[PDB]
RNA sequence: UUAUCCGGUAAAGCGAAUGAUUAGAGGUCUUGGGGCCGAAACGAUCUCAACCUAUUCUCAAACUUUAAAUGGGUAAGAAGC
RNA sequence: GGACAGAAACCUCCCGUGGAGCAGAAGGGCAAAAGCUCGCUUGAUCUUGAUUUUCAGUACGAAUACAGACCGUGAAAGCGG
RNA sequence: GUCUACGGCCAUACCACCCUGAACGCGCCCGAUCUCGUCUGAUCUCGGAAGCUAAGCAGGGUCGGGCCUGGUUAGUACUUGGAUGGGAGACCGCCUGGGAAUACCGGGUGCUGUAGGCUU
């Protein structure tokens, strides 16, 4: 008995979390963000791709699970069920208020917490998947299969970025050849100058 | 050659005794503690109330007394008479300090007085150096300081090479 | 029978109809509210 | 409606800047105000006493009474039609000094000084602050190298 | 295992309180309340008689607060005793009413009121305060400033404030803390404070330990025997230095002798210096590995 | 317009306080849970859990280190020097 | 760290920017204090005016600077109707 | 160059550790008779001068944390006013003006007031 999504579409109102004020939210749909092999070292998964979206909307709990689960089928699928790192970049925070009527009327018009929604900004990424070189076109199908469970537009960029990192993956192996970023795990650690050279000493031992 | 401001010298030896209830016996214990240091001790009221034990907020449950100077070094070495001057290294501190506890008063050296009974003692002992009033005077209050401390490997050493005492593993 | 509580639309253009004037400042400000044990040394001053 | 409650609202106005709490410096103590001095109002909420009221935070007020721990003052402040030049009582601690004033006193001085030189050597000088004019005709010596070529850069999507 | 308490973020939220407050020199909530005049008043100095108690003498001075700092006016020492005739004892009791009768003298000596406002020529012991007279000016008011000393019975900062009174400054104060006030009953005796302001008790412990503990007298008392001062001429010693200070309360300041330019401490290092002792480090480090390895 | 005071919205931040929140890493006996050689042993061994250390993904009208645009007072003289 | 002592009874040492407490709901504020413990006391008193707060710039309630006596406390500066 | 007493501005001054302190000063330090206060002269108060820089305190150092101040982020985000601009909308672009904050990369690590000393 849930409302479309064409209801809640609007960042209509400001938002709204579960906090100390706002009591009996339901537990929002979605709690698993990361899939995959996501036990993976940053050296051996290049490739990195994004699902961003091109306005500003609301974008529901249950829907980021559905694009979720459907981009997991996909890349399973093609890739392989070690072969891939799917994390999801938006956690829905802002609840959303339901009024239900059984004669009261607009009296006391208020609603209680109904599901939980994740706001996105022009520009910000959505959905994030992590994979080798050579898998980049299964990647491209299996974000363009899921962005037909989004509302609005959506767009599928393959970012210059090593992985889920900040840094560029051209420069990416350069730089720990020289020992500026330590891998550990499925990301990485930036070393700068500004340390004790005791830390310095112990990396170039 | 070293210099003589540093050396380890006792700044309090604290006597202590938790009989966990107030009234006869409480008094009883303290006379016990009273005649050994030749002083007045002072009572110390229980925080909170814990039913397992019975004992409410605000009720004395325990005696203890607090001795320096040579009196104190008397009361350690009866102390240590008794435990055969052989403590475990887990009785000493990170800070310097140490402590041990005695089952009975009466091996001390005190006599046996049926009114009386046994009662067991906690003596705690917290070395100082020539320069720890700095910690605690009111006027100019400051940091100890690094290098003035009392590590626990030389405070066992100081009580194995001053009182002879051994300190074995565990 | 509902109606709207507060409004505070039209308001500014009455009161700048008649313009919202700065009091008149006067030389030689009133003495009234000054410390009295200060005011009776200057009365004394004024009358000696 | 809202509440009258006096400190209604002023959870931050009143509240003491980031790593400014404690004890107050006591220049502010030390300072001197007579009266007739241009003075300002910032509220602080460590000493309660004397109080200013939110509405006259950040006011701009002229001292006429001045008492052992605080000083009197007249404000204006606005009302629905008109604006009242009302005077209050402030605690010592609420008020600090304006250089608004400063700033013409330095002013009046420097030209008073340089009306009273000069004036017998003949020559007059300008006094009246002139706004800023339009700026004069001058040359650009392009020394050598030729200026830069500035074009748009390609669009990229860097998200 | 455990939080670490100061973390970086301990130090961001971390809020340091004043340089004296951090020293533990002064105590603010104090002074906010002794040094700041009333505002009706339109920056009328306020003095405050600050004394302090050293561990080999005792400073006794006399300053009005400003927005650029204190001012001291006129500042007694208790090294400049043996000037006077106190040439050793300068910690006591005694000599804090010493020199704080020096500093209310040299401060009416700077003021141009010696022969007024005589005060206390001789010791009493007993509570006096100075009453200004008519026609002359008025008597110089201060109150007293003990810092963080905690002040009970029998304090060599009243000491110093006893001597400043018989000086004449008129401080407000009362004979409670006075030695000699006993709390049993609640009143006061200026035979025991007399005694005090005279060291009599030091000298009856003099007695004491030469009496029963030769050897232990050595001990204590040393520089005593050196400057061969017995215990029985120590009243009239003290009544001698009274009336030398009294005499001549000025203050003569030493002649500047011309330093040499001598730097006793390392000069701080350059940006330079440190940025070639890392490289020197650095190298260091890996020419030591490449040939250890 | 020129000077001089006030704000806590927009924005931005959680490697900064408070409240949320994701997943990788390295530690240890600081403890527990699934075991094992053991009369036992921090004697030893895989973990899995909580904990600590640097990190990483996303939020706050009743959070905030910072922090605008717009705007709100005062002054720009002979009631002065 | 120290007998019974255990997860928690009491004693000691170190760290400890307020993560506590200030009667309540919340906010602001507070570290030799506004908080914890003592000692002494009734300025929670008598009196006339001025001002702030919703404001009509009227009241009540509440609050702020002063003034005149009686006082309390503290060594004092001061603080307290 | 520097210290002590009283401070002002309240981290460029704090915090962790290490090194050096001529002289003076500040202390550490020695005792409880008196002043005074404690369970304990531990703290406090008092009377002192045998020893000691060991510690505090002073100065210096850490490719130190922090803190202050710059560049980058960036004319980005945001924003006063305007349009019979686009778009179904969400929102976006433009004209006229103003203009941030992270991360990241640099520099620095107390200035000074009154009085009295040491460096004869
Ligand atoms: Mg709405
Ligand atoms: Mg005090
Ligand atoms: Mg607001
Ligand atoms: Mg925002
Ligand atoms: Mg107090
Ligand atoms: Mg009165
Ligand atoms: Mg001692
Ligand atoms: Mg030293
Ligand atoms: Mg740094
Ligand atoms: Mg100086």
């Amino acid at each position: 008995g849930r409302r479309p999504a064409r209801c809640y579409r609007y960042c209509k109102n400001k938002p709204y979390p579960k906090s100390r004020f706002c009591r009996g939210v339901p537990d929002a749909k979605i709690r698993i963000f990361d899939l995959g092999r996501k036990k993976a070292k940053v050296d051996e998964f290049p490739l990195c791709g994004h699902m961003v979206s091109d306005e500003y909307e609301q974008l529901s709990s249950e829907a980021l699970e559905a694009a979720r689960i459907c981009a997991n089928k996909y890349m399973v699928k093609s890739c392989g069920k070690d072969g891939f790192h799917i994390r999801v970049r938006l956690h829905p925070f802002h609840v959303i208020r339901i009024n239900k009527m059984l004669q009261t009327g607009m009296r006391g018009a208020f609603g209680k917490p109904q599901g939980t929604v994740a706001r996105v900004h022009i520009g910000q990424v959505i959905m994030s998947i992590r994979t080798k070189l050579q898998n980049k076109e299964h990647v491209v199908e299996a974000l363009r299969r899921a962005k037909f469970k989004f509302p609005g537009r959506q767009k599928i960029h393959i970012s210059k970025k090593w992985g889920f990192t900040k840094f560029n993956a051209d420069e990416f192996e350069d730089m720990v050849a020289e020992k500026r970023l330590i891998p550990d795990g499925c990301g990485v650690k930036y070393i700068p100058n500004r340390g004790p050279l005791d830390k310095w000493r112990a990396l170039h031992s | 050659k070293e210099n003589p401001m540093r050396e380890l010298r006792i700044r309090k030896l604290c006597l202590n005794i938790c009989v966990g209830e107030s009234g006869d016996r409480l008094t009883r214990a303290a006379k016990v503690l009273e005649q050994l240091t030749g002083q007045t001790p002072v009572f110390s009221k229980a925080r909170y109330t814990v039913r397992s034990f019975g004992i409410r907020r605000n009720e004395k449950i325990a005696v203890h007394c607090t001795v320096r100077g040579a009196k104190a070094e008397e009361i350690l070495e009866k102390g240590l008479k008794v435990r055969e001057y052989e403590l475990r290294k887990n009785n000493f501190s990170d800070t310097g300090n140490f402590g041990f506890g005695i089952q009975e008063h009466i091996d001390l050296g005190i006599k046996y007085d049926p009114s009386i009974g046994i009662y067991g003692l906690d003596f705690y002992v917290v070395l100082g150096r020539p320069g720890f009033s700095i910690a605690d005077k009111k006027r100019r209050t400051g940091c100890i300081g690094a290098k003035h401390r009392i590590s626990k490997e030389e405070a066992m050493r100081w009580f194995q090479q001053k009182y002879d005492g051994i300190i074995l593993p565990g | 029978a509902k109606s709207k509580n507060h409004t505070t639309h039209n308001q500014s253009r009455k009161w700048h109809r008649n313009g919202i004037k700065k009091p008149r400042s006067q030389r030689y400000e009133s003495l009234k509210g000054v410390d009295p044990k200060f005011l009776r040394n200057m009365r004394f001053a004024k009358k000696h | 409606t809202n509440t009258k409650g006096k400190r209604r609202g002023t959870r931050y106005m009143f509240s003491r800047p980031f790593r400014k709490h404690g004890v107050v410096p006591l220049a502010t103590y030390m300072r001197i105000y007579k009266k007739g001095d241009i003075v300002d109002i910032k509220g602080m909420g460590t000493v309660q006493k004397g109080m200013p009221h939110k509405c006259y935070h950040g006011k701009t007020g002229r001292v006429y009474n001045v008492t052992q721990h605080a000083v009197g003052i007249v404000v204006n402040k606005q009302v629905k039609g008109k604006i009242l030049a009302k005077r209050i009582n402030v605690r010592i601690e609420h008020i600090k000094h304006s250089k608004s004033r400063d700033s013409f006193l330095k002013r009046v001085k420097e030209n008073d000084q340089k009306k009273k030189e000069a004036k017998e050597k003949g020559t007059w000088v300008q006094l009246k602050r002139q706004p800023a004019p339009p700026r004069e005709a001058h040359f650009v010596r392009t020394n050598g190298k030729e200026p830069e070529l500035l074009e748009p850069i390609p669009y990229e999507f860097m998200a | 295992f455990v939080k670490v308490v100061k973390n970086k973020a301990y130090f961001k939220r971390y809020q340091v309180k004043f340089r004296r407050r951090r020293e533990g020199k002064t105590d603010y909530y104090a002074r906010k309340r002794l040094v700041i005049q009333d505002k009706n008043k339109y920056n009328t100095p306020k003095y405050r008689m600050i004394v302090r108690v050293t561990n080999r003498d005792i400073i006794c001075q006399i300053a009005y607060a400003r927005i650029e700092g204190d001012m001291i006016v006129c500042a007694a020492y208790a090294h400049e005793l043996p000037k006077y005739g106190v040439k050793v004892g300068l910690t006591n009791y005694a000599a804090a009413y010493c020199t704080g009768l020096l500093l209310a003298r040299r401060l009416l000596n700077r003021f141009g009121m010696d022969k007024i406002y005589e005060g206390q020529v001789e010791v009493t012991g007993d509570e006096y305060n100075v009453e200004s007279i008519d026609g002359q000016p008025g008597a110089f008011t201060c109150y007293l400033d003990a810092g963080l000393a905690r002040t009970t019975t029998g304090n060599k900062v009243f000491g110093a404030l006893k001597g400043a009174v018989d000086g004449g400054l008129s401080i407000p104060h009362s004979t409670k803390r006075f030695p000699g006030y006993d709390s049993e009953s609640k009143e006061f005796n200026a035979e025991v404070h007399r005694k005090h302001i005279m060291g009599q008790n030091v000298a009856d412990y003099m007695r004491y330990l030469m009496e029963e503990d030769e050897d232990a007298y050595k001990k204590q008392f040393s520089q005593y025997i050196k400057n061969n001062v017995t215990p029985d001429m120590m009243e009239e010693m003290y009544k001698k230095a009274h009336a030398a200070i009294r005499e001549n309360p000025v203050y003569e300041k030493k002649p500047k002798r011309e330093v040499k330019k001598k730097r006793w401490n390392r000069p701080k290092m350059s940006l330079a210096q440190k940025k070639d002792r890392v490289a020197q480090k650095k190298a260091s480090f890996l020419r030591a590995q490449e040939r250890a390895a």
